[PDB]
């Protein structure tokens, strides 16, 4: 398959757990690092361009994230 | 005796005004009851069974090409053509090929060629489509009568009894008289509908490992398909997303059947809802129905019968279980009828007023010429109590110790409803057996926001919503003003609870 | 019934006591009506053929060139004559074959050539007229009174209606009538006359698919023309629109025909109604007619009943349409003949409060016999509910819930009013009974704007006017000076939503 | 040859599909792309042609678009 | 639909004059006109957003042509 | 003599080579050249013949329906499948329809239904593929001098006279050569591969007519077609672009097959070329070919050929070509032998002094005894002058008066220089001469702003340049400094004039 749709982005709230919910919050965190622990560079030149914005000392803060955010899960 | 130790057992204080017993029953944790004209009984949602469904598409995570048919053409003309792409049986594509002198051709370059496939298929995803009318549900209820750890455990001889009673509300049948003499009758005003609106809840059957799955989701994923169909010779719809046309450099196109996706459906199945089939129904879990009782018709058996006397004995030592509710079993002398037996837990000893609850409300044996072990429950006070339970002479006491503050409890007591409330958004002012003016005003108040909130946050699964909600908090009291900014750590404060706050 | 789910179906629930309720009905759906002790009606516009008309042009879409003949002259030797040249039925040209030794001339120049052909006909299409009368419009009523599950689109007995009679409103006899089983006969004081024009309108009739086509448009198609009927072989006017030879500097005439024209036609008639000519009068669905109800001698039925007592069995289970309302199909087990059966939006608790409106008027077990069917169309209210049908004890409920909002209906009457009022202008707002003279505007303010309108923009198309709307919507984004800015971005945003609407 | 008559021009209004209605909203449209991908010189050609006495901001769409309009079919 | 396009577009200049040629020369005009002559109310109303672009003394002169031309092609 | 008066005949008196000098005879007229002292001849593009042509596509302008079928699915069931949609020979489109109690299940709502109709094709149109190769272009070859009553046209053993010659000139055999025994042989070599545009030239046939269309146009049609070739139902593409679903206004879904394409496409055509059929080859007018044609190896049959006695009898009265040359038809009854025409011009003849350069030089007569006729050339000079015969006391003298403008003609061809300027557009610098500089550069200068002048005005058919020319030459008079204020008059105007060098 090419594109696989998450059940994720809407799950059904109920009291019984979801299908895995365990192996769930682990993955997106072992992805998104598990990435920048083979294509570290990225970070510093991710980096500057969080820089090269409002640079506010509170928003250069979120861009930051927004770029390591982003380049991980290839959105 | 039911649902004491569901870990999340619910006990429902009645009202000495009218029978208003509006629980939101849940499939999973419980809701037992209590109002002075009544002995207490309580219902625990077991099974909530769908009847039939329609099987709106079926698709195959498990292809199988079989023949690789190739046809190719020069410049010389337009395209290429091939025995099969005038059949549904295969899946074809077309493109060029550096078509030269290598073959023979006058011109150069330029050609076009055309591969093939017979789709077969190994394994499909059979999903179906559940009407909310036509399902069903199975709320067994239990009273604290006479009881022996004859909870849970057994149920079907247990319902052929006073005490424990099995209803079903249908969307049609939704009010639902569970009839257990002795003590009287009970009220169903259920609500067979707003369950878990299987409307948009395809069931899904996966090799026979079926979820309840989202109606988006399922038309979402593209693979192969065939559905609404006699199935005969599955004419296929799709099919790329498993024969993959690659041409091996530009000279021949080669085509492979990408793998399965048999457990990639299995991640993808990221959803909530497990499902379990008989086949002939959808037997399920997790679920929720709110309903309504009827505790006039429920008669206090014993209030008429003489207090027992006579020697009672722990037969169980005192169990305290989830939050401050202790059960004790007892038996008796050995020569008695059905009497009432007396306790009072106690401050004291001397001036044992009776302080404290009693869960159990009438406790009485049974008929019985033999030493009868009634189980039984009671709910001290917070600190030093002392379930003293007989006569007077022989008073089978017991040194009990409730460790919980009745601050402690609000506090925790607060989260037996944050949960009950983000697991069941607004039909949490429900719980309120009433027609108050802020029970309601609240399911109507927090009813333009279980719409909205919902609408623009609907899509995020635990990860990204805190991922939001903490961007949102230093939106918060980090920003030019308070005013407008103020919602923002509010809203914001909500999605990172959320969250959290389903995990506990 | 008769509109029990055609998304069309708007209802006219005007107890204006006006006996009377102008209601717009077309080929598009229907119309329920109800009021005071009223049945709740439906009227359904089915029908409406048009019975005698004859041609008025005949146009040719399949040339057939017989014959070739020509003669040159030499340079000014004179001219070239041709017999053929005289008589009607060929078409020339005089053209300048320069010739001079070679070309079997004397001198140098450029003699003259007349090609002539003969020019026949294939097959063509003829444009029968129209006029208001030789009209006959088929309307269909229908009391959702007490009747059939099944039946409510049963159409055959005419003669057994004590709901669906059929009428039959002409132009000469705009008045009615109605025939019912002790019912009141109705009667639509109309306007065939004048209902949906007719004047600007005929009947294509090429390859047997015909078409409602302009009028305006069926005057300028460039083919042969052939004024009134054939007498066989006829005289067409323009007999070289498809005749096309052109011959360049040589001896060689090159006459040729240019195929057949259908698709040249279909292709440009995406705006023309299709119709059925079929037999002998042709037939016109998707019309479109304004009438009144006369509401004097409809007066319910059934109404003297006793409120029956029986437990009814829903055949089936509650539905809901396009507009919230509810069939619910059940049953009476033998008790009498025919009395009242009562049902009530049993707003939650047991029996209490009745709430909703139900849109049958007055629900009634006609049958002496056993079981049988009947459906009430309910309009539950925009929460949840059960139904209560029979009785008070021996009343079976089935639990029921509709969604939405309070305010979703105000993006309904709201959005069906868009439609009810962009293909009908200003005869439109004709679905409510006139309310004194607040109306001599919503069907009198749109003969001010609209035919200004009609003729500024008249002739548009989709793609058209959005350029030429979507410029208007940005031109009062930017008025530099004037009051134009309201006008502006109102004219232009407007006309892009009267596409954005009915069938776009 | 040319049959220049255009009912979808004189629409008629009602509870139906104007005969050939389907792909009408979207022909209009088709013809001016089988234009341009085919002529796609006249792309910059327009750009320009417009630009040079649009006298205005906007006004050069107005025209670099009221142009592109015109080649496709009254050409 | 079924829109058949555009050969006059590429026109295989030549000595022989070409396909239905003789024709062409007018047609495009011809369906230009019988459009007008049908609903001229598209003055006021084109003739009007002329003076609302550009302003210039030959603005409206083009402008007003712009669409006037563009109207039909897409009646 | 072959082209003694065609529209567009030019002369190349000015070879001006080491016998070198190039032309483009293309299917428009001929060419006559004359070097300072070869015999003239009269060279034409004759004819030009594809051969063989791969069929790319076979379009469909006709569809025929049959089998209708259809399928619905209530608002449950999902999708609605039809046997048919496994056929690949059926067209289908599945949509929603309306239903319910009325129709099927009874749970209401819009489900699903399609329907499918079968396909075929009552008329196709294939699109044979020309490449570069396979296209002999026809030559003919007439030269002077010896040739009379116009015995040019009659093509008759065009072979065996040595006045005649047939040149057939392959793309891969351009340099070719004319045998004419007595006039030596004619060296030519072409551009069989640059003459037409045969790259991206298909070739299409409705019916039988045959034309030349530019691959876009032939690729960019929405009929159902077949690639290729197949004997098979040939499997359509685009089955539905020819049928049409009619949404009914409720219920059905009905298919409506378009009506003949034919003259749809037979007037899409407009802007196209017309081309014959002999056999399989694809003979073909109009078309345009470059060559080389050297002078040597031609020689005058006849340098050495006494003066013929004395009889001038022209049975023609000396009319005049167009482009100012006379021609006489004499015809030496009283004479012998092979001998030398004594032709001449004199402007007074008083004392014989020719003033006017005749052509033909060089006319000859053969086998003349008495009945020998024989035609020749004469470019009078401007105003008065008399045709004549060398010596005789029987020396016709027909007076001759040459009309026009001495240097008015020159007007000529700068307005006819333009003709062959806007059709070959820029290898119109291939006319006779070897170039040098003002010659080899003025392509240089062409070929580059012949480019870019196509690339931004390609596709603007003719209506179309004008517009975008005119109200561009506007541009050009508004604004300032020239460099946009002029660039924007000159190829506003210019535009213009590939507009009336079109059809005049
Ligand atoms: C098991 O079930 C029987 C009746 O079905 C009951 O008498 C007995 O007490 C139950 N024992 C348990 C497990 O409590
Ligand atoms: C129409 O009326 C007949 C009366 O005999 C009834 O039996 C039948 O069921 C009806 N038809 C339909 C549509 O079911
Ligand atoms: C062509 O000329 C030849 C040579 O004199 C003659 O025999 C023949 O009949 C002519 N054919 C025609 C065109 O009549």
């Amino acid at each position: 398959a090419v594109t696989l749709p998450s059940h994720s982005t809407r799950k059904l709230q109920t009291r019984s757990q979801t299908w895995l919910e365990s192996r769930e919050y682990t993955k997106h965190l072992i992805r998104v690092e598990n990435w920048i622990f083979r294509n570290p560079g990225f970070a510093l030149a991710a980096a500057a361009i969080a820089w090269l914005l409002g640079s506010s000392t509170s928003q250069k803060v979120i861009y930051l994230v927004m770029i390591l955010l982003i380049a991980p899960a290839y959105s | 005796i039911r649902c004491i130790g569901v870990s999340n057992r619910d006990f429902v204080e009645g009202m000495s005004g009218g029978t208003w017993v509006d629980v939101v029953l849940e499939h999973g944790g419980c809701v037992t009851v209590m109002a002075q004209d009544k002995p207490t009984v309580d219902i625990e949602l077991v099974t909530t069974t769908v009847s039939n469904m329609a099987e709106v598409r079926s698709y195959c995570y498990e292809a199988s090409i079989s023949d690789m048919a190739s046809d190719s053409r020069c410049p010389t003309q337009g395209e290429a053509y091939l025995d099969k792409q005038s059949d549904t049986q295969y899946v074809c594509k077309r493109t060029l090929v550096d078509r030269g002198w290598g073959n023979g051709c006058g011109l150069f370059g330029k050609g076009s060629l055309v591969t093939c496939a017979k789709f077969a298929c190994s394994k499909k995803m059979t999903g179906k489509s559940i009407q909310p009318e036509n399902l069903e549900y199975r709320i067994m209820l239990s009273v604290h009568g006479s009881q022996h750890s004859g909870m849970i455990v057994n149920d079907t001889g247990h319902e052929t009894d006073e005490n424990r009673a099995k209803v079903e509300i249908t969307p049609n049948s939704p009010r639902a008289e569970a009839t257990l003499g002795g003590f009287g009758s009970l009220g169903l005003d259920c609500e067979p509908r707003t369950g878990l609106d299987f409307s948009d809840l395809y069931y899904l059957t996966m090799n026979n490992k079926h979820w309840l799955v989202h109606k988006e989701w399922f038309h979402d994923i593209p693979l192969p398909w065939h559905a609404g169909a006699d199935t005969g010779t599955p004419h296929w719809n799709n099919k790329e997303a498993l024969v993959e046309f690659k041409d091996a450099h530009a000279k021949r196109q080669t085509v492979v059947v990408l793998g399965s996706q048999e457990g990639a459906v299995h991640t993808a199945l990221a959803g909530a809802l497990e499902a379990e089939m008989d086949g002939a129904k959808g037997r399920l879990s997790s679920g929720h129905l709110k309903c309504r009782l009827k505790m006039d018709k429920l008669r206090l058996k014993g209030v008429s019968y003489s207090l027992c006397t006579a020697a009672f004995t722990f037969t169980k030592i005192p169990a305290e279980t989830l939050h401050g509710t202790v059960t004790v079993e007892v038996q008796y002398a050995g020569t008695d009828g059905p009497c009432k037996v007396p306790a009072q837990m106690a401050v004291d000893m001397q001036t044992l007023t009776p302080v404290g609850r009693l869960i159990t409300a009438n406790p009485v044996i049974t008929e019985s010429t033999e030493n009868s072990k009634m189980m039984l429950e009671l709910d001290p006070p917070f600190g030093d109590s002392y379930i003293v339970i007989g006569v007077g002479e022989k008073k089978i006491t017991h040194h009990w110790h409730r460790s919980g503050s009745t601050i402690g409890k609000a506090f925790e007591a607060t989260v037996r409803g944050a949960k009950r409330m983000a697991v069941l958004g607004d039909t949490a002012w429900d719980f309120g057996s009433v027609g108050g003016a802020l029970n309601s005003l609240g399911k109507g108040i927090h009813q333009i926001f279980g719409a909205a909130f919902k609408s623009l946050f609907g899509g995020m699964s635990w990860f990204s919503q805190i991922l939001i909600g903490t961007l949102l908090m230093w939106l918060g009291l980090n920003t030019k003003n308070g005013s407008i900014s103020l919602m923002c750590l509010a809203l914001g404060g909500v999605l990172i609870f959320l969250s959290t706050a389903v995990s506990a």
